[PDB]
């Protein structure tokens, strides 16, 4: 693989420890390139956290520690503090592409309230939208904490990635989060499949709602 | 003490171009290369290119197809990024970073605060409203969820009320999504008792002041 | 081949690339070079900017700067 894969989100109570993995390939980690880690706190630019697998610049405590194999890397954070909340990216050089690659990033949440599972409502395309030669599926996600969800659309049992627009989780009044996902289809695509499903993943749990053209 | 200060935010139309600057200070400008990295909303960091501050030779990512160009000014210690033929997929924050060699490689040790570039539509676009028929598949025992979808409008905001403001309880208007086409879309949901579906009329009032458009969509059962 | 001898002489970990550490140890024989100067020359020869000087980047730099060699 010529890209770095990360888990979308991690969470943990203050004082506990979390781990963030980052898997690469023969053209990056296997080609003899070290991994770097960057910390992007909310509303700031990325900051160098770890360079060369496990070296820390002046100002980073030993709570952050890294490891690297020829194919995998991990970032350990012990003694979680509220100031550690943000996004974490791994980085390496890929020789097949001849350029720098970053992982997808991992949103680390330091728990300040109990977890809350998301409520999911799936709306099929309206009969008035199909007459306008359009078809949009609405997957609404509300009242969940931490504010990080993964949405996966599927036609029948096969994944769909084209025509998907997912919101980033937004904090509402009660300090919980809400999000929504939209799958745009043509009427012929909507009618040619037996069912469509919206799968929401949150803290290792999964909710799947399914609609059928009937 | 190494610092990279970038220019402010920019707004462009599909097809125009933009130039972002990155002034360096606190070190020898011509001894370290400057990299450019962009971050789309809800996307990972994307490497744009590298420029030798001294030579100044460049190296671009092929994912731009010759649309980006880097340049440097040593007398001001500033690197410039030009991105022509802009589209809504280019809407992102653009960071500049310094490459610093260590014993076994090189790292991006210092970053700039970032510059937001928004490639949005030049003209106003009114919304299309579609009724979300009432469904009781995910609601409480005696209630049903109905709504209306406000699709493809620009720009923010829109106001959604129900029954001319008489219906206020149970109304959840979700934040809008900025689609890849530069247009916004949201949904407003109301949970009502299912015993009043064949008796009570539900109409969502969408108002888009930038377009001077108003829609009163009646939401009926299937 | 004479460029090949100097390259292999300073690639002390045998990985086919020259790092900043090996280039610094190489420059310590010619004389005294400040940390800021070795950073500049590392960035000049490292064409792909990956952190190392491979053999192709070294030979490409040599016969492009004959006054330096
Ligand atoms: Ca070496
Ligand atoms: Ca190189």
């Amino acid at each position: 693989q010529s890209a770095l894969t990360q888990p979308p989100s991690v969470s943990g109570a203050p004082g506990q420890r979390v781990s963030i993995s980052c898997t690469g390939g023969s053209s990056n980690f296997g080609a003899g390139y070290d991994v770097h880690w960057y910390q992007q706190l909310p509303a700031t630019a990325p900051k160098l956290l770890i360079y060369g697998n496990n070296n820390r610049p002046s100002g980073v405590p030993d709570r952050f520690s890294g490891s690297k194999s020829g194919t995998s890397a991990s970032l350990a954070i012990t003694g979680l503090q509220a100031e550690d909340e943000g996004d974490y990216f791994c980085q390496s050089f890929d020789t097949s592409l001849s350029g720098w690659i970053f992982g997808g990033g991992t949103k680390l949440t330091v728990l300040g309230q109990p977890k809350a599972a998301p409520s999911v409502t799936l709306f099929p395309p309206s009969s008035e939208e199909l007459q306008a030669n359009k078809a949009t599926l609405v997957c609404l996600i509300s009242d969940f904490y931490p504010g990080a969800v993964t949405v996966a659309w599927k036609a029948d049992s096969s994944p769909v990635k084209a025509g998907v627009e997912t919101t980033t989780p937004s904090k509402q009044s009660n300090n919980k989060y809400a999000a929504s996902s939209y799958l745009s289809l043509t009427p012929e695509q909507w009618k040619s499949h037996r069912s469509y499903s919206c799968q929401v993943t949150h803290e290792g749990s999964t909710v799947e709602k399914t609609v059928a053209p009937t | 003490q190494v610092q990279l200060v970038q220019s402010g935010a920019e707004v462009r139309n599909p097809g125009a171009s933009v130039k972002v600057s990155c002034k360096a200070s606190g070190y020898t400008f011509t001894s370290y290369a400057i990299h450019w990295v962009r971050q789309a909303p809800g996307h990972r960091l994307e490497w744009v290119g590298r420029i030798n501050t001294d030579n100044g030779n460049t190296k671009y990512s092929q994912k731009f197809h010759g649309r980006v160009a880097l340049s440097r000014d040593t007398s001001a210690s500033t690197t410039y990024m030009d991105l022509s033929s802009l589209n809504s997929e280019d809407t992102a924050v653009y960071y500049c970073a310094r490459a610093f060699y260590y014993s076994s490689g090189v790292m991006f040790d210092s970053w700039g605060q970032g510059a937001l570039v928004t490639v949005s539509s030049a003209s106003t676009k009114g919304p299309s409203v579609f009724p979300l028929a009432p469904s009781s598949k995910s609601t409480s025992g005696g209630t049903a969820a109905l709504g209306c979808l406000v699709k493809d409008y620009f720009p923010e905001p829109v106001t959604v009320s129900w029954n001319s403001g008489a219906l206020t309880s149970g109304v959840h208007t979700f934040p809008a999504v900025l689609q890849s086409s530069g247009l916004y879309s949201l949904s407003s949901v109301v949970t009502v008792p299912s015993s009043s579906l064949g008796t009570q009329t539900y109409i969502c009032n969408v108002n888009h002041k930038p377009s001077n458009t108003k829609v009163d969509k009646k939401v009926e059962p299937k | 081949d004479d460029m090949e001898r100097i390259f292999k002489r300073f690639d002390t970990n045998g990985d086919g690339k020259i790092s900043l550490s090996e280039l610094t140890d190489a420059l310590r024989t010619l004389g005294s070079t400040s940390a800021d100067e070795v950073q500049r020359m590392m960035a000049e020869i490292d064409t792909d900017g990956d952190g190392f000087i491979d053999f192709n980047e070294f030979i490409s730099f040599c016969n492009a700067n004959p006054g330096l060699m």
